[PDB]
């Protein structure tokens, strides 16, 4: 029903285009994701049987970590580290390098990916506002007919 | 501004510094320093301006001829050429 | 003059007469096709080897330009040259005035390439064949 | 009406089974071609029957035609998918 | 050409500073433009202004690494052998700063430049920093106070690199 | 793998290219970076022996500030101020600069340089996105050879 | 061989023809065609 | 060409020419780094 409207139906048009720039952006952040929660997990909690657990951090906190919240005082606790500075003085040595493919990971998704898609949505937006208004017409036929 | 400085790094640049202020206190007060540069020949002058207004009489003919390959300056020579036409035509015709 | 190698006395008059429009292009200063022909360390038969008379008097044939064009252009070019069907006894063959023509006009459109003069190797690109 | 049937004509044969091979590419890129000219006719004539006299104009739009089952030329439109008629001041000014 | 000088324009960075690094291994086997031609090639090399720029960039950087070190290490009780070499480098840096304004055209167009006021500001700093800690050099006070003046000091080192 | 469809391999074409992009900015942040990670690392703990963990406490919370976790809690605790207000009644008046030098650093690092980025990302994407096509046309052959 | 030899010829021929259809080319053309026509009115005069 | 007749276009494109030790015209027009002929929707057809 925002249809009717002469600002909100061709912006619904709009946001239905922009959903494969989201899913594109979905695609290629799909990568660094997998790729970084199967290296990360490993590295926090090894020499552990897997189990519906480990799947579900695996997915948990590298999805909500380019969000800008940051798990690192959590992390820090999975990580059993006793310093006063953070990832120092760790029972192992290679959990220590979780900062650095989390320093590496946010580079690729919010500096890379999310810039990238802002770039993809302007790009589609100029390329798309007078179609979305020429199907808003067709569209405001529909709703009366 | 780095044709003028020492080439010295920042710790090791008072050497160049003291260097400078030495050379400057043998030529105020001792005058004991020659200097000597390099004056460019009359002959390599005269070339240069030469070349110079060589190429200044190139740019503006080629000025002028890309000037004139322009489509209004084209269009505007076409129609005064088509009025002057005209006018010879009306000479023509007063000849008949 | 006569030569001794086989290969360079087989070549046809147009081929010297190539040769000789590559040497008054070269004789002009700072010319880049001689600069090209000396950096390329090439033989009078334009092998990559690196007597003294003959590679100067001769150095500007159109076997050695063919080889300096052929590592010029990737690493498997070789054009397939035949001065035999420019004989007399090859007149009753069909096709023939169109193959010594497109062969004519291919070694002239290579030399046109070289002096980088694109009017002359767009005509003689067109008399030709293989266009593409 | 004929500039819309032209146009629904040429767009589906374009993307038929029929016109699919290596010898009708040019032919089918000529059928969108004049598709879209067919299309921009239909626009040019409604335009200037909604110049002339618009409430004729809107009585000439909502008449049921016998060719398309008795239904108006809006609906024959939107059938033909043509988006540009659709997207005109005329039509949309009906369909308000 | 007038930033190469007497070199060919086809060095780069890493060329020119790795030559930088081993004169005597890496001049000779370049060529471009035996007393007779191994100071040649010094000469022609060292007075090039690109040599001189990439000079005074590695010691800058190398300024700011000291200086970045200094500030983090604590502080000893009495003056350290660091900041007698950091106190000499920042008076030629100043000397350097005076002989600049001596030489351009006009006071005016120095102080239009944004990286000379930037330089005036890095020797401003670091000498009220030295100064109130050599004023009391055992007072622990005086070490926290002058820390906290080299550190807007760093900020603007690292700001005066950018140039 | 993705490069074979028509959305993902362009975009991955323009990703390898806003790697540049990405470049500039990571040292145009290094400048701001290592300034701030020295004064600040320096005002929190003075008069204590450089060490790792001192290069550590220079890179560790630097970096992730930009991200939009800020570690005012924990730089509040390491601060050692007792006080209701946060950066009020401390030990040293020096350490109360923190908020201040933190302050001018996510102005320079997030209002700046982030904006900065995605107008490089926007200008980049607008002229090197045709030349993306034709590059994805050509590695259409080489993926075919 | 002969495919290639005709669509050389017919590129070439439709090239020469599109660059003759520019605005341009018509400009000068035109322009050149006035110039030879007063050339002729000189000689139409002259005779009269 | 591709104007004229695609697979006769095509075939033109898969032609062995002795000129490069007998590989065909996409290898060439590859090998010469020529982004614009790669980029033609003809040479694209005869790739896919
Ligand atoms: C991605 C590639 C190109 C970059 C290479 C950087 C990697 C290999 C570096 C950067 C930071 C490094 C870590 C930094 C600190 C420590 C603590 C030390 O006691 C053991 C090694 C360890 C855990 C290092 C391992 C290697 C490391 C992860
Ligand atoms: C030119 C710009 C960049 C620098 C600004 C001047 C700096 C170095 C000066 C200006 C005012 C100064 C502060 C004034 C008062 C105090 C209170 C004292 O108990 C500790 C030092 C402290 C906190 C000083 C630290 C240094 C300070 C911040
Ligand atoms: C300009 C920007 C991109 C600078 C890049 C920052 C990099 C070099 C910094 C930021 C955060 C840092 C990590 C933070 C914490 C730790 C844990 C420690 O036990 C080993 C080093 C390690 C793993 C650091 C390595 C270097 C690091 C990854
Ligand atoms: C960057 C330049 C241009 C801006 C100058 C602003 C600086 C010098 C100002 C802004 C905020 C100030 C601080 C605000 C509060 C206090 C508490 C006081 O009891 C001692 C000084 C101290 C610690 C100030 C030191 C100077 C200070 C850091
Ligand atoms: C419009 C925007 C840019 C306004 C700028 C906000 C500035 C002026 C504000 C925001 C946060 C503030 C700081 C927050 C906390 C403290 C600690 C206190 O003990 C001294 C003042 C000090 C250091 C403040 C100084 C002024 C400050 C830096
Ligand atoms: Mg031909
Ligand atoms: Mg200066
Ligand atoms: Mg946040």
């Amino acid at each position: 029903y925002y249809a009717l409207s002469k600002n909100l139906g061709p912006k619904l048009i709009m946001m239905m285009e922009m959903m494969k720039d989201v899913s594109t952006f979905v695609f290629l952040l799909l990568i660094f994701l997998i790729g970084y929660g199967v290296a990360a997990q490993s590295l926090l909690s090894p020499d552990e049987d897997f189990s519906s657990r480990t799947f579900i951090g695996v997915l948990f906190r590298p999805y909500f970590q380019i969000y800008g919240e940051l798990f690192l005082d959590d992390l820090n606790s999975e990580a059993n580290c006793l310093g006063d500075t953070p990832f120092t003085e760790c029972s192992r040595e290679t959990v220590r390098m979780v900062p650095f493919f989390l320093a590496v990971y946010i580079l690729g998704s919010n500096v890379l990916l999310v810039n990238l898609l802002i770039a993809m949505f302007n790009d589609t937006y100029m390329k798309v506002q007078e179609a979305a208004e020429d199907l808003w017409r067709k569209q405001n036929y529909e709703l009366c007919a | 501004e780095y044709k003028d400085r020492p080439f010295l790094p920042a710790p090791f640049i008072l050497l160049a510094h003291v260097h400078m202020l030495f050379m400057r206190l043998l030529r105020l007060c001792g005058v004991h320093t020659q200097e000597h540069e390099k004056i460019q020949d009359d002959e390599t002058k005269r070339k240069i301006t030469t070349f110079e207004e060589l190429n200044t009489d190139k740019f503006l003919r080629r000025w002028e001829r890309e000037r004139q390959e322009m489509l209004e300056a084209r269009v505007k020579m076409t129609n005064d050429n088509v009025v002057q036409a005209m006018g010879m035509m009306d000479q023509l015709l007063e000849h008949m | 003059a006569k030569t001794n190698i086989t290969a360079l006395d087989e070549l046809p008059s147009f081929a010297l007469a190539i040769e000789e429009l590559y040497k008054r292009e070269a004789k002009k200063p700072h010319s880049h096709v001689q600069r090209l022909v000396s950096l390329s360390n090439t033989d009078v038969l334009g092998r990559h080897y690196r007597g003294r008379d003959l590679a100067n008097t001769r150095a500007y044939n159109v076997l050695r330009m063919d080889q300096i064009f052929a590592r010029l252009v990737s690493k498997d070019f070789s054009v397939n040259r035949d001065f035999t069907i420019y004989d007399s006894k090859y007149d009753k063959v069909p096709g023939i005035q169109f193959r010594r023509t497109a062969q004519a006009s291919h070694m002239l459109f290579l030399w046109a390439i070289c002096l980088d003069r694109f009017r002359m190797a767009r005509h003689f690109w067109l008399i030709g064949d293989q266009s593409i | 009406i004929n500039a819309l049937v032209a146009s629904r004509i040429l767009e589906r044969l374009s993307t038929h089974r029929a016109l699919q091979g290596p010898h009708l590419a040019e032919e089918r890129a000529k059928m969108q071609h004049n598709a879209k000219k067919f299309e921009e006719l239909a626009v040019g004539v409604l335009g200037e029957c909604h110049g002339s006299d618009s409430h004729m104009a809107s009585e000439m739009l909502h008449s049921k035609n016998d060719m398309f089952n008795k239904k108006n030329a809006i609906n024959i439109a939107y059938d033909a998918k043509s988006l540009a008629f659709l997207s005109h001041p005329a039509t949309q000014s009906v369909i308000n | 050409a007038d930033w190469y000088g007497h070199l060919k324009s086809v060095t780069s960075f890493w060329a020119v500073l790795f030559a930088f690094f081993f004169p005597f291994f890496v001049l000779p086997f370049i060529n471009f433009s035996g007393a007779h031609r191994l100071r040649r090639k010094f000469a022609k090399f060292y007075s090039a202004p690109y040599t001189r720029f990439i000079s005074d960039l590695l010691s800058h950087f190398v300024l700011c690494v000291v200086t970045s070190y200094f500030v983090l290490d604590k502080l000893e009780d009495t003056i350290s052998a660091i900041e007698w070499i950091l106190l000499v480098w920042f008076v030629a840096l100043l000397l350097e700063e005076l002989r600049q304004m001596i030489f351009c055209d006009g006071i005016a167009e120095y102080i239009s430049d944004t990286w000379n006021r930037l330089d005036l500001i890095m020797i401003t700093l670091f000498f009220v920093g030295f100064f109130t800690h050599a004023s009391d050099p055992s007072n622990q006070d005086s070490k926290v106070v002058s820390k906290g003046i080299h550190a807007f000091l760093v900020v603007v080192l690292w700001l005066r690199f950018m140039r």
